[PDB]
């Protein structure tokens, strides 16, 4: 209502209304805030609204609304600064500089103010970055001399040399032309003699002072950049390491100077620099033994209290002493005289990796990894750290997190239970500890056995029994397999197995039998080694398995078949062959019992147990042999399958039934289990269901059909319907899973792939959109990537079938039917690298349609459809100029290849599509060399629209000249044309290519960008 | 709730239907409670969003609602729910609950109508 | 009350709003509006130190739809910083998300969250995180979706902005709910209501739930 008056221009600005309508967004709330909100970014975004910028500044009581008049100034600064007149230039400098210095000088607004002060100061570096030093040449020297008037406009400068090195040097790659980049680059580096020379005064004549602290902030910044010889032929090392680290308030800046010192770039070979570099690092840990705490502090304590900044302070110290040894520890390891600080050092990272903190934790793993992986290696070092590795190992199998594969956590209330969810996040920092600790246990593996077999004394008589204590232990055990020699494996593995059991007979109750079961199963799937040498132990152990698979408890339940699993994907072979004083092999024992085995199990994990001894079956080589394993183990799902297709056959009715198509299902899903393992030898299983299973297909697809009719689309949402779909899609499955396996194409084409399409494609076709299955697509790719070329009628077919309707499911907007959205341009992708001819075939309407879904796909934000877009766009291009000058090439440049080109040019310039630079730039390369090697053979332009003599060349150019000049009305002919030479010029060398293509980025989001720019080389 | 008993818990997904839009929103997924008031016999239901623990949903098992199914779910009852105070105010909502089983459902009902029984003494 | 200014920032599609959504309502917002400038929420918790209240400023991360940028970062408290674990442009452009936040805000907690951990095909690997170490903030692998670590943000930032390191969110008690009787009037209604409720399918039914 009122509020909105101010967007009024014409009327003049009610600078107090300004501040009422700031104050209710910042402090209001609800719906006011809201409406204020909304105002707010309408004014700030009105392309005169900077011309009100000196009359808010000057004359409103509220800083957020001087905050926002330098937002709106920034923008125009950024933006659209060389097209303002240059009074106006000299006018915003002014008065930017001018309520900078008028804020530095009032010391209550400087103390209270630090908001809009630093906004200001970021505003006028914005302004350098135009201006300077070209149009501004004096300002450094100008800043240097004010420096000395006034404390507060020292602290301030040093505020604003700090942006101004951000802006230059950490942050330009993306903001700034290549070439203003080191025009800026150049000009500060020219200059910084001067800069640090007040830097070092400054840090020489002062403690403990927010001057100090500023100079530091700023010094922090110049380290990413600065030559070697100011940081270490100065004094300065000296003051950072001493006298900056005693003082709380500058101690957090200088260490992390001190942990950017520890990166420049030093000479080799020089050993005073050396010494300067062992006499910092000396320094620092000095007074953090004196001025902070002791080797022997407790750090896990301390960082656990949280006390003001110690928790900040430990983390930049960890980051300090990992980056420091990690580049120097060798300087300190020859000198007896060094010995104790390099240990001392190590010692602090000990204390700092008893911290509970995962973030902190993996970066102190990150530098135990670095260590003992150069220990493993280097002649002579272990010695030297034998002690620190020792605690080391008690601290990593102290805190060894859970792996993957124990599925048993305690819940809120002392319960044993099956996870919930998969911990996603412990998965990179189990293997980060595993590796450090396998590298520990080579290093010393006396040590380690000594620890892991002691530590378990302590559990048996119970003097550190508790479920953590023998769990993180157990998975330390599993974790170094491999480690050990085979003998001292053998004793170490039984010792561990004997203890375990003994453990278990004491303890109990269901909480203490999961734990120490779950604890067990992860050990012994975690050393097949051993496994594989004991028979007798094997055997025993499987069968503890199967009766786990009888569990009431069900996380022990699962873990078992996962782990019966992991444990057959190593020592299959012992299963399949007849072990001595056994009667028969060990999968037959299996195979017969497996009713009985897997009566309690879930589906899914049925399918598993199935998997597993499809694994072993396919280690019979013996084909007779094999398929009648295969035979075998498919029984059940078989006999019930005879069965049910009897009742089918009879009639359509009994599929209605809801059991029925559970069942089904789960026979399908079995048969996909044992396919998984079993791959090429299969294909007997195949054959036997394969044509009762098309025709059942078909039964099923005709129920849908007849559902969604009688029911309306709703009917795809009832468990009967997703049922019924479960069914095809595991069909689906279980073929794309063979024929991606199959070792025999010419019974794949020649047995399944007719049968196959003609069961699958008519079906996809004819459905509603709603009822179309995506995984036919993900089928189809699978086909035409293993036959394809085999069956150039057949993908004709698939194309015919899936082609047009598919894209007119997901053409009206990025994100409906997503999974068909995806698999579509898979589809497309296999089919333009395999069967091209099949595109040729297509009607030119068809072949239209094609061109436009490859274009549609560049446009996606989805990188599944994005990228493969990409790719089909230049792998059709490559298809075509690969047919040489024949009339399908001819036609297809003539109507296509600007197209692509002013497609690719638009996803690049969007901002919407960065995801896809690397493609779409590989892509626009391709398109112009075509042009520039004179490879396609027509004019590209219609006749009389250009002189008859005209080069493909001259003609590419003009177009796009147009094209830009239509499409970005505010850059100059000079810049497109200027633009254009250097990215013609450039389409052999992407590199370059790629870096005139960003500078153009650049440029498109202001006025007045130079055209000489594209000459940077 | 140390004034109440647990009749029955069951792991649970609990959605309120907005009318406004034409679907079903998360209202949270946690531990559905049936409790038994010690002093008055009374049987509500009490669900909390897991790891917050905030209330998601608290009113009586009142013997006039009518566990329904939803088209989509063999593990799903619908409701309509008259005061529900678990935001605050008492309101009205339109429930579904949603279950790991068919058999969990199926308890549930069961469950909830002997609640229902209690509730009308 | 004791509340605190919570600024949200990161590329747009990361899952801010649908983040803030779970832990307002509990719903999972499947489709994606974008957020245009800013959205201020207020958002309670529980705790054993009482109750705390973060007024949430889930902004805008589209560049077009910015509004007043880095304004709405004036006396934030506390921050979260969001990317998306399947777009690794996202978490390129956290640095520069961090430097326009910390300008303004110089010294408050700030997590970093990895989203939609969820999605099977994750694109910038857990190994690749470390821009939070030198910069001092909280990372936490999230999923708005699935609902995995998605009360860690807010925990930590609770423990850090009240100062006690073993602050636990609890549960509120739970007052006695009201007998309602169904009135006459509305029961005719109620059974129309109803209907279109039953015949809409409740989504994600193939989750476990
Ligand atoms: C609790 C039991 C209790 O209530 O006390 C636990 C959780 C058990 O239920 C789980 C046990 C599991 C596996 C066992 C390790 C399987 C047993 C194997 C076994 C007894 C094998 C025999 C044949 C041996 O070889 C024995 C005699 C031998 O001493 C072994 C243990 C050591 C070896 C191999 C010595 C050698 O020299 O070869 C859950 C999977
Ligand atoms: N798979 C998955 N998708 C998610 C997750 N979180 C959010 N999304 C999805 O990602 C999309 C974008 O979410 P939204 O909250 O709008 O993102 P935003 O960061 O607020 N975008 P903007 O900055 O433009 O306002 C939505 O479709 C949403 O459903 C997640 O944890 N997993
Ligand atoms: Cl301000
Ligand atoms: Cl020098
Ligand atoms: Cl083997
Ligand atoms: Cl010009
Ligand atoms: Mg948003």
């Amino acid at each position: 209502g009122a509020m909105e008056g101010i967007l009024d221009f014409s009327n003049d600005l009610d600078i107090a209304l300004l501040d009422q309508v700031v104050s209710t967004f910042y402090q209001g709330s609800g719906v006011q805030q809201k409406q204020a909100q909304e105002i707010l970014t309408k004014f700030q975004d009105n392309p005169d609204a900077w011309q009100k910028a000196d009359q808010i500044l000057q004359f409103s009581t509220n800083p957020q609304s001087k905050f926002i008049a330098l937002s709106i100034l920034d923008k125009l600064i950024t933006r659209k600064w060389k097209l303002l007149p240059n009074d106006h230039r000299i006018g915003i400098r002014n008065f930017v500089v001018g309520m900078i210095i008028s804020m530095c000088q009032d010391d209550e607004v400087f103390k209270t103010q630090k908001n809009l002060i630093n906004k200001s100061d970021l505003t006028l570096v914005q302004i350098l970055k135009q201006e300077w030093p070209q149009n501004w040449p004096e300002f450094i020297p100008e800043l240097i001399g004010s420096s000395s008037s006034s404390v507060n406009v020292c602290e301030n400068n040093m505020i604003v040399l700090k942006l101004l090195s951000e802006e230059v040097f950490d942050f330009s790659a993306e903001q700034m032309t290549q070439a203003k980049a080191l025009h800026l680059k150049n000009s500060m580096s020219k200059e910084f003699e001067q800069i640090f020379k007040l830097c070092f005064q400054v840090l020489e004549q002062g403690s403990s002072s927010s001057l100090i602290v500023a100079t530091l902030e700023s010094l922090l910044r110049y380290l990413h950049w600065i030559p070697y010889r100011y940081i270490y032929e100065t004094n300065i090392l000296e003051l950072l390491s001493t006298k900056f680290m005693t003082s709380p308030d500058t101690r957090a800046i200088t260490l992390k100077c001190l942990t950017e010192v520890s990166n420049l770039k030093i000479p080799q070979d020089n050993d005073l620099i050396k010494r300067q570099t062992v006499l910092f690092f000396q320094n620092t840990l000095q007074q953090i033994a004196t001025s902070v705490m002791p080797v022997t502090a407790d750090l896990k304590a301390t960082y656990a209290n949280a006390n003001g900044n110690d928790q900040s302070f430990l983390q930049d110290l960890a980051m300090f002493l990992t980056t420091y040894l990690a580049r120097n520890r060798a300087l300190l390891e020859s000198d007896e005289s060094l010995r104790e600080l390099l240990l001392n050092a190590h010692q602090y990272l000990i204390q700092l990796s008893k911290i509970e903190e995962r973030e902190l934790f993996k970066t102190t793993l990150d530098y135990w990894h670095n260590l003992v992986a150069d220990l493993f290696y280097e002649p002579l070092k272990k010695h030297i750290y034998e002690e620190i590795c020792s605690q080391l190992r008690l601290v990593i199998i102290e805190n060894m997190v859970r792996p993957e594969e124990v599925l048993v956590v305690e819940n809120d209330e002392g319960e044993i239970v099956r996870e919930f969810v998969k911990e996603s996040d412990t998965i990179q920092l189990y293997k980060s500890e595993r590796e450090v600790l396998v590298y520990l246990t080579h290093l010393n593996v006396i040590d380690t056995e000594e620890i892991m077999i002691s530590k378990l004394a302590r559990q048996i008589d119970g003097s550190e029994w508790s479920w953590h204590n023998i769990n993180t232990l157990s998975w330390a055990i599993g974790s170094i397999s491999g480690t050990m020699s085979e003998d001292t494996e053998k004793r170490f593995v039984v010792t561990v197995i004997k203890d375990l059991l003994g453990l278990c007979e004491q303890k109990r109750g269901k909480d203490n039998k999961a734990v120490v079961a779950s604890d067990i199963m992860y050990v012994v799937g975690q050393y097949p080694r051993f496994l594989k040498a004991h028979w007798n132990f094997l055997r025993t152990v499987i069968l503890k398995l199967f009766e786990f698979m009888h569990e009431t408890h069900e996380g022990v339940q699962d873990m078992a078949c996962d782990t019966f699993i992991k444990i057959v994907q190593k020592c299959k072979y012992h299963f399949v062959i007849q072990q001595p004083r056994e009667s028969e092999p060990f999968i037959q024992t299996i195979i017969r019992d497996i009713q009985k085995t897997t009566a309690d199990l879930q589906p899914q994990q049925v399918h598993t147990f199935y998997k597993a001894c499809g694994i072993i079956i396919s280690e019979e080589r013996s084909v007779a042999e094999r398929n009648r394993l295969l035979s075998d183990l498919m029984q059940l799902p078989n006999m019930a399958w005879d069965t049910i297709v009897e009742q089918s056959t009879a009639n359509p009715t009994l599929l209605l039934d809801s059991e029925t198509v559970k069942i089904i299902a789960n026979i399908i899903k079995t048969n996909v289990a044992v396919c998984t393992s079993m791959g090429a030898d299969f294909y007997p299983q195949l054959g036997h269901i394969y044509y009762n299973m098309l025709q059942l297909y078909r039964a099923v697809s005709s129920m849908i059909s007849a559902q969604v009719a009688a029911e309306g689309l709703i009917a795809t949402k009832t468990p009967k319907v997703r049922g019924l779909r479960t069914i095809k899609k595991e069909i689906l499955k279980l073929v794309e899973t063979y024929i991606s396996k199959a070792r025999n194409l010419d019974d794949v084409v020649k047995v399944l792939v007719e049968p196959l399409l003609n069961a699958v494609l008519e079906d996809y076709m004819n459905n509603v959109p709603d009822a179309r299955d995506a995984e036919v697509l993900n089928c189809m790719t699978t086909v035409v990537e293993k036959v394809g070329h085999m069956i150039p009628q057949g993908v004709i077919l698939i194309l015919q079938s899936v082609f047009e309707c598919t894209l007119d499911m997901i053409n009206k907007d990025f994100t409906e039917y997503p999974e068909h959205r995806v698999e579509f341009y898979k589809l497309l992708k296999v089919i333009n690298e395999k069967s091209f001819a099949a595109f040729l075939e297509l009607p030119p309407a068809a072949f239209k349609l094609f061109v436009d879904a490859i274009c549609w796909a560049f446009k996606h934000n989805n990188r599944d459809v994005e990228v493969n877009g990409l790719q089909i766009a230049l792998d059709l291009v490559k298809n075509i100029e690969r047919m040489g000058n024949v009339p399908f090439a001819n036609e297809f440049h003539k109507n296509y290849f600007f197209i692509f080109v002013s497609e690719t040019f638009f996803v690049l310039t969007d901002s919407d599509h960065k995801s896809g630079f690397s493609k779409q730039a590989l892509l626009l390369m391709k398109l112009i060399s075509l042009v520039y090697d004179n490879k396609i053979s027509v004019p590209l332009y219609q006749e009389a629209e250009v002189p008859q003599g005209t080069s493909n060349q001259v003609y590419l150019s003009q177009y796009l000249a147009n094209m830009l000049s239509n499409a970005f009305p505010h850059l100059t002919s000079e810049q497109i044309a200027s633009f254009l030479s250097a990215l013609t010029k450039q389409c052999k060398d992407l590199v370059v290519f790629k870096g005139t293509l960003r500078d153009f980025l650049v440029q498109i989001k202001e006025v007045g960008g130079d055209p000489t720019d594209y000459l940077f080389a | 709730e140390e004034d109440e008993e647990v009749l029955y818990k069951v792991r649970a997904k609990l959605f309120r239907f907005d009318k406004d839009a034409k679907e079903w929103k998360e209202r949270g997924t946690g531990d559905c409670k049936f409790l038994k008031n010690k002093k008055t016999n009374k049987v509500r239901i009490l669900m909390r969003r897991d790891k917050t623990l905030k209330i998601c949903a608290n009113h009586i098992i009142a013997p006039e609602y009518t566990l329904k199914p939803n088209v989509g779910s063999d593990r799903s009852w619908v409701y309509a729910c008259t005061a529900d105070i678990a935001e605050g105010e008492a309101e009205a909502f339109t429930f579904a609950i949603r279950f790991g089983s068919k058999e969990n459902a199926d308890k549930f009902k069961e469950e909830f109508e002997k609640a229902q029984e209690i509730n009308k003494k | 009350q004791v509340q605190f200014k919570l600024v949200l920032v990161g590329d747009g599609g990361t899952g801010k709003t649908t983040f803030v959504k779970r832990h307002l309502t509990g719903e999972f917002e499947k489709k994606y509006v974008a957020t245009l400038g800013v959205e201020v929420h207020p958002l309670v918790f529980h705790t054993n130190r009482g109750p705390i209240k973060f007024n949430v400023w889930d902004t805008a991360g589209q560049e077009k739809f910015g509004g007043l940028r880095d304004g709405y970062y004036i006396q934030a408290q506390c921050a979260i910083i969001m990317f998306d674990v399947t777009s690794r442009v996202t978490y390129k452009n956290v640095p520069n998300w961090h430097r326009d936040l910390v300008r303004v805000c110089e010294n408050i907690p700030i997590v970093l969250c990895g989203n939609k951990v969820d999605i099977k095909d994750r694109k910038v690997k857990a190994k690749s995180i470390v821009f939070h170490r030198k910069k001092n903030l909280q990372y936490y692998d999230i999923s708005a979706k699935s609902n995995y670590n998605f009360e860690k943000p807010f925990l930590w930032l609770a423990r850090k902005l009240i100062g006690d390191p073993n602050l636990e969110f609890v549960a509120m008690p739970a007052l006695a709910p009201p007998e309602v009787v169904m009135d006459p009037a509305l029961a005719a209604q109620y059974e129309h209501d109803l209907e279109v409720a039953q015949t809409t399918a409740l989504p994600d039914e193939d989750d476990d739930l």
